[PDB]
Formats: structure tokens, sequence, C-alpha cells
């Protein structure tokens, strides 16, 4: 061998220098870093009952080492191993995670199968989702056929569409016209372009449908109202109008063990409001380090509600009552001015009215981040179509 | 758009 | 000169360096992201996924620092991960250019070959990986003669391994070196520089100043040695 | 981009 200490004399780390093998803890420093009186020395032997290591054990040179099976870790004074809570690190399960004494286990809703992996699930379904984002001019709509997106034009006559949500039990597509004030509804194939609200809208924000309860809610920035109607239009109440200055957002889950809604307010002393819709349950969920809030989206498995931010510059989650407050997108440049927000399945898209862009990324984490497509215009409003 | 100082 | 990193950069405007744990920053204007490595370029990564037309580059301590020249200001985020990304200030009226840090500890030092009789360069050194490297000035057409370690003129007589080349162009037969006799005329053979690496011939006598000399100069018809070595102890 | 959309 070439120059080196290839016979059983301890050779000190990097060094071509060894010393003899009654060096290790012997009291005096005898290599030049004194690996022989290592930090981890005077450590009793493995026949010290197992040197007190609640798993398999080791008594190599540098005193003893504990060590623990998979999904097992050490204590902080290596006495006894600890579980990991695979659960409590966001995004490691994608629904539903349950931990146990040194693994864990997942489930995911009806709507979804678990992979081979027993972490992530992805739809059921046989249809690939739609992507539709509102362009000044055009409604631009997504295939997403295996990331070989395709945009097509959704509907020809519109002039400045703002608010987009979709009726999975018709199968249409909502919109308002901010130059016209008008609500709109069209087939996903672009055919039967009915009008819905002909009259009393000034600037609605966002559109959310009711798909069990039949109804529509939307918010409107010059009235400061949240308001009602039936999904046809027919019958009209104003629900929310005590302090609603500004609404922007706006979130439903009409699922009859949650029945709540949520909306965004940015006007002075900004915040997420809860309330069960009728308007009865009203409470502040969100207050804290909040300055134009943003759009509003439903993790519906994790009853999660995401929400964005303009002048703080960040995407983040939490849970119906505000607590467990997270970020996915924060501190980070690529946000200049998001508007509003779509999830799906581990992915999360939202329209940047200052780069133009509709944007993807890990919902969980941030990362992953892509470029959807580019938009002439401002993309204000966007939804994911998919039952 | 150009890369100079 | 070799290529360290040369897949996909595209305007890499800054680059910096650091010596506490030998990593490679850069960054990148049309890619808009500042990426590190080993100094080998293996474990390369991406440390900020979105810095704009970032043009200059610094690492100190915990932090990068790097101007933009889009959004006028400078940031930071660390160095690891580009976590903690703030704007050290608001939009400056010009767009700033370039960034360095003021450290009024000493860093890394180690002994420069080149402070010992020049390294044996003539004009020109540099210390190299693994010694003083000779250069030639900018001016002139020149060529690295004798070992390397003498700049000539390029003139294309290159002359045998069985000669010394001059400054002057003169190749007198190797033996000729620092034997105190100006065999070159204007003592470019007989320059501190060379001597002090140079050696006597085995069949040569040695002088004290470090000349050489064979030994029918010693204690002979004149002096030659240049310290009355020869001419002493016979 | 100010926020009011209108
Ligand atoms: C665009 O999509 C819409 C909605 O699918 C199409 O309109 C109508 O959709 C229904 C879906 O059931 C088609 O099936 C018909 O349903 C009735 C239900 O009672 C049934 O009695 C009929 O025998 C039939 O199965 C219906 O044909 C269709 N209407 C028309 C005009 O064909 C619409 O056709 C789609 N347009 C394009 C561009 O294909
Ligand atoms: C857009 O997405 C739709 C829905 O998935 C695609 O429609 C099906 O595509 C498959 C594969 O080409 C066909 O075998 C089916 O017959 C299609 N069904 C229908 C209802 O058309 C469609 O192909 C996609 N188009 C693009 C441009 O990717
Ligand atoms: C609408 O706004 C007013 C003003 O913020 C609310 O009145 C405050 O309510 C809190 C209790 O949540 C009191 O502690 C404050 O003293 C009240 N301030 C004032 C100036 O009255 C009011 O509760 C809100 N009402 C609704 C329907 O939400
Ligand atoms: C972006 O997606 C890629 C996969 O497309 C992720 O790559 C994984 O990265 C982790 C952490 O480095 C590795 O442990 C895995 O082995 C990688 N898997 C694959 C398939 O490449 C990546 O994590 C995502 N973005 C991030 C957070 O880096
Ligand atoms: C980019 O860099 C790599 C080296 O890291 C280059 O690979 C070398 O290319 C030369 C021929 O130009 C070969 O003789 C070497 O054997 C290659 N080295 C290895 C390790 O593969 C590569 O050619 C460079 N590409 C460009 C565009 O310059
Ligand atoms: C372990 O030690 C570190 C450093 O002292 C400390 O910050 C951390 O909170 C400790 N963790 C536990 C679980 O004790
Ligand atoms: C003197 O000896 C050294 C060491 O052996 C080198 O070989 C050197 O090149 C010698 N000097 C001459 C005559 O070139
Ligand atoms: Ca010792
Ligand atoms: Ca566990
Ligand atoms: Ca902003
Ligand atoms: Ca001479
Ligand atoms: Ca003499």
């Amino acid at each position: 061998q070439p120059f080196h200490c290839p016979s059983t004399q301890w050779q000190c780390p990097g060094y071509s220098t060894c010393i003899n093998l009654s060096a290790l803890c012997d009291g005096v420093f005898d290599c030049p870093n004194g690996t022989d009186e290592s930090p981890l020395c005077n450590q009793d032997s493995c026949s010290h009952f197992n040197g007190g290591c609640t798993h398999q054990c080791m008594q190599g040179p540098f005193g003893a080492t504990c060590l623990c099976p998979l999904g097992y870790q050490l204590a902080n004074d290596t006495k006894t191993c600890e579980d990991i809570n695979e659960c409590d690190i966001p995004g490691f399960c994608s629904q539903h995670c349950v931990n146990m004494r040194g693994s864990f286990r997942c489930a995911c809703d009806p709507e979804y199968t678990l992979e081979s992996d027993g972490r992530t699930c992805k739809v059921t379904g046989s249809e690939n989702p739609l992507l539709v984002v509102a362009s000044r001019d055009k409604i631009i709509v997504d295939n997403i056929t295996a990331h070989t997106h395709n945009l097509y034009s959704l509907v020809q006559d519109v002039s400045f569409v703002v608010a987009l949500d979709f009726d999975s039990v018709t199968g249409r597509v909502f919109w308002s016209d901010l130059l016209q004030g008008k609500t709109w509804s069209v087939f996903q194939n672009g055919t039967d372009k009915r009008v819905v609200h002909d009259s009393g809208l000034s600037v609605t924000e966002m559109i959310a449908v009711d798909w069990i309860g039949r109804n529509l809610y939307w918010t409107d920035y010059a009235l400061e109202t949240i308001e009602v109607s039936k999904i046809d239009g027919s019958h009209r109440t104003v629900l929310i109008s005590k302090n609603v200055t500004k609404p922007r957002g706006l979130a439903l889950d009409p699922r009859m063990g949650d029945n709540v809604m949520f909306w965004s307010d940015w006007g002075h002393h900004p915040r997420i409001e809860r309330a069960s819709m009728d308007g009865t349950m009203r409470t502040v969920i969100v207050q804290e380090k909040i300055y134009w809030p943003c759009g509003l989206s439903i993790d519906y498995p994790n009853r999660l509600i995401y929400f964005m931010d303009a002048y703080l510059d960040y995407i983040e989650f939490c849970d119906y009552d505000g607590h467990n407050r997270r970020q996915v997108i924060a501190s980070d440049l690529v946000l200049h001015h998001p508007h509003a927000l779509t999830l799906f399945e581990d992915f999360v898209y939202w329209t940047d009215r200052g780069t133009r862009q509709v944007m993807q990324a890990n919902k969980w984490h941030g990362g992953n981040q892509s470029v959807v497509m580019y938009s002439v215009h401002q993309p204000l409003g966007i939804t994911a179509i998919h039952p | 758009x150009x890369n100079x100082x | 000169r070799v290529p360290i990193v040369n897949t996909s950069l595209v305007w890499p405007n800054g680059l910096a360096l650091d010596l506490e744990t030998d990593l490679l920053y850069w960054a990148d204007a049309s890619l808009q992201k500042i990426e590190r490595s080993t100094l080998t370029g293996t474990n390369r990564e991406v440390v900020v996924s979105t810095a704009f037309h970032s043009f200059g580059l610094t690492v100190y301590g915990q932090y990068i620092y790097w101007t933009d020249l889009y959004t006028r200001k400078i940031y930071r985020a660390n160095k690891y991960d580009g976590s903690d990304l703030v704007a050290m200030t608001t939009r400056l009226p010009t767009q700033p250019s370039g960034i360095s840090t003021v450290v009024k500890t000493q860093r890394q030092q180690c002994s420069n070959p080149c402070d010992q009789f020049n390294g044996g360069c003539s004009h020109i050194c540099a210390p190299g990986p693994n010694g003083a490297e000779c250069q030639c000035p900018h001016e002139g057409n020149w060529y690295l003669a004798n070992d390397n370690k003498y700049c000539v003129v390029d003139t294309g007589t290159r002359c045998n391994q069985l000669q010394f080349t001059c400054l002057n162009g003169h190749c007198i037969n190797q033996d000729w070196k620092c034997d105190n006799d100006n065999d070159c005329g204007d003592g470019s053979d007989e320059l501190p520089t060379v001597c002090a690496f140079h050696t006597c011939r085995s069949t040569a006598f040695t002088c004290g100043n470090g000349r050489c000399v064979p030994y029918h100069y010693r204690c002979d018809y004149y002096n030659d040695c240049g310290d009355n070595s020869d001419e002493a102890g016979c | 981009x100010x926020l009011x959309x209108x």
C-alpha cells in the first residue's frame, strides 16, 4: 500500500501519523487533535448492562453508542430511543396520518386511492383535472393531461372576468364580468352561455357555489357585503354586512359535519373570518401578521384553509379555528402580488398579478415551483375543475 | 434585458 | 485553465467564495437563482430559487448578500438554504453594482514562495498550487525559458537543454551558471535568483557564496570563486 | 400593482 499506517497502529484522522493503541482515553492527548482523548470517551462498555441502551448496542473505540431501528431516534442524552412522530412533520402523509409506536398508518378519503408508498394518494377518478384562469379578455382552461398542458379559450364574448367557480352537479363554469356587471354560466364544452345575475353587482371579487345546498355565494367589494342566492340566481339576499370593509376571499365547506364559510377582508384591521353559512356563528380566526389578505381555498380531506397575502407576500394554511398556522411559501421573492388560490391533490396553484403568471408548487413545503402559463393581462381568478 | 453594469 | 461548472449557467454575474467551509457561490441573472457547490463543483445545489437580476454577491458569516439590478435593493439569505430572505436597503435611486465586506481580522495566511528571492522567477511570480509560478509582462512577446523561471523575448531561437538561456537570448552551456563569472555579460546567469536554487556539479567545488568552480580553480592562477574560498583551504 | 381590481 502507499505510504500510510496499514498496520494495527491507530492512525489519527487525516494525518500520516499513527499512535499506540493504549492511547485511547488514557488521560493524555496523543493524536494532534487528541482523538485518543475523544469527546466520546469514558463511556462504559456494552457489558455494563447493554450500556443502558434500549436497543442494539456498540462499544467501539470511542466509548459506546446506542442505535435504534428505523422510525426511531436517539434521545438528547443518548439514554433511550425515541419514536419519530411522522405526522408532526407537515406533508409527510397526504391525508389522515396516524402515529404508531415505531411507524405510521395512513388513509385517504373515498375519492382517493393510496399508492405503493403508504404516504401518497391520488384521485380515484379517470378524468384529469382542468385548470381555469381568468385573463382580462378571455377565460383560459388548461387540459392537465400528464403535464401536456393545452391552452384554449372557454368562452369568446368575455370582456372582463374576475371570479371563477364551477358546479360539479351540472358541469357548468361560473364567472362574473366586471365591465358588464353580470354573472354568467356555461358548460365546460363552451356551450349554453346563460346569465344568472344581470344587475345588482358592482365589483364581484370571488364566487363560491354551494354544491350541496344549491346556493351561490359571492363577495362584492363596492357594496361591502357577502351575498347569497339560489344557484340559478332567483332569490338574492345580503348575508353579512356588519364590519365588512373590503371583502375579497371566500371559501365554503358544505359538508354537513362542517357547514362553514370563510372570507377575507383587507380593510383596516385586516382579518380572515369564519362563520357558518347563513352567517350566524361568526368569528375571526386569523388577525395576526396579516396585511392585504387575498384569496382562499379549502383542503377538504384535511379541513385546512389555505390563504395568501399580497403585502407580506406569503402563502399559508391553518385549521378551521385558525390554529396550527403554517407557511408553505414565505420569505420568497417568487411572490410579487398573488391574487387567487387553488388546490389539487398535493399541488397548489395561484395567480400572480405582478408577474402576470399562474404558478404551481408543493402545497406542503412550497418547493417543486414551476410556471403553468404566461398571461398578457393580469390573471385574476382561478379554479380547478374536478369531482 | 441587457446584462450591463 | 479548466471549467468548474458549465452545464446550465446563463449570465453568471456574481461569484463568491467562503474560506470557512470551502464552498463556492454564484448567481445567475437570467435563471434568477443563487447556487452553491464544492470547489470541484460536485455537490451543486440551489440556495435561493429566485433572486431577480443579481449582479454582485458576497458571503459573510451565515448569510449571502447580493445586489439586485431590477429591484434596486440589497438582499440577504442564509448561506445553507436561503432562509431569512430580507432586503437590507430601500429602493435605491440608482442600480447598485458590486459588493464586498470590510473585515478587520486577517484572513487565512500562508507562506508565499514568491517572498524568497522572487521565487526564482524573472519578472512576475504568483503562488501556485504547488509553488511559485513565473509570469511575463503584458507588453512584448515572451516565452518561459529556463525551467519556466526566465521570461525571454520570443524570437523563435529556441535553444538546447545543454545550454542556459540568458535574458539577452544567448545560450551559454548550462555548466556556466552561478560561477561568479558574468558569462552572460549582463550578469543574468549570476543573479541571486538562480544561485539560491542551483547546485554545484559533483565534479566541481562549491563556494561559500553559492558559486561553483572546477577543482583546478582553487588556489590557482587567479581568484574566481567570489569569496576567496577557492584560494583558502587548499 | 394596486390591490383594488377596479
Ligand atoms: C355540452 O355538454 C352539455 C352537457 O352534457 C350537453 O348538453 C346535453 O347534455 C346531456 C347530458 O345528459 C345530453 O344527454 C341527454 O340527457 C337527457 C337527460 O334526460 C336524455 O334524456 C337524452 O336522451 C340525452 O341522453 C344531451 O344530449 C345534451 N344536449 C344536446 C343538445 O345533445 C351538450 O350537448 C354538449 N355540447 C357539445 C358541444 O357536445
Ligand atoms: C383533454 O382532456 C380530455 C379529458 O381527459 C381528453 O379527452 C379524452 O382523451 C383520451 C385520450 O386522448 C381519449 O381516449 C378520450 O376519448 C377522450 N375523451 C373525450 C371525452 O374526449 C382529451 O383528449 C384531452 N385533449 C388534449 C388536447 O389533451
Ligand atoms: C363590529 O365591529 C365593532 C367594532 O370593532 C365590534 O365592537 C367591538 O366588539 C368587541 C368584542 O368582540 C368589544 O370588546 C369592543 O369593545 C367593541 N368595540 C366597539 C368600539 O364597540 C362589534 O362586536 C362587531 N360586531 C359584529 C357583528 O361582529
Ligand atoms: C422537487 O421534486 C423532486 C422530485 O421530482 C424532489 O426530489 C426529491 O428530493 C428529496 C430531497 O432531496 C430526495 O430525498 C428524493 O430522493 C428526491 N426524489 C426524487 C424523485 O427526485 C424534491 O424534493 C422536490 N423539491 C425539493 C423540496 O427539493
Ligand atoms: C462541460 O464540462 C465538462 C467537464 O466537467 C466537460 O467534460 C469534458 O469534456 C472534454 C472534451 O471537451 C473531455 O476530454 C473530458 O474527458 C470531459 N470530462 C468529463 C469528466 O467528462 C464538457 O465537455 C463541458 N461541456 C462544454 C459545453 O464545455
Ligand atoms: C436537546 O438539546 C438541545 C441543545 O441543548 C436543545 O435545544 C433541545 O431543546 C433539546 N431537545 C430535547 C427534546 O430535550
Ligand atoms: C544541483 O543539484 C540539484 C539536486 O540534485 C539539482 O539537480 C540541480 O539541478 C543541480 N544543479 C545543476 C547543475 O543543474
Ligand atoms: Ca490518550
Ligand atoms: Ca412512529
Ligand atoms: Ca407584494
Ligand atoms: Ca557564469
Ligand atoms: Ca581561483
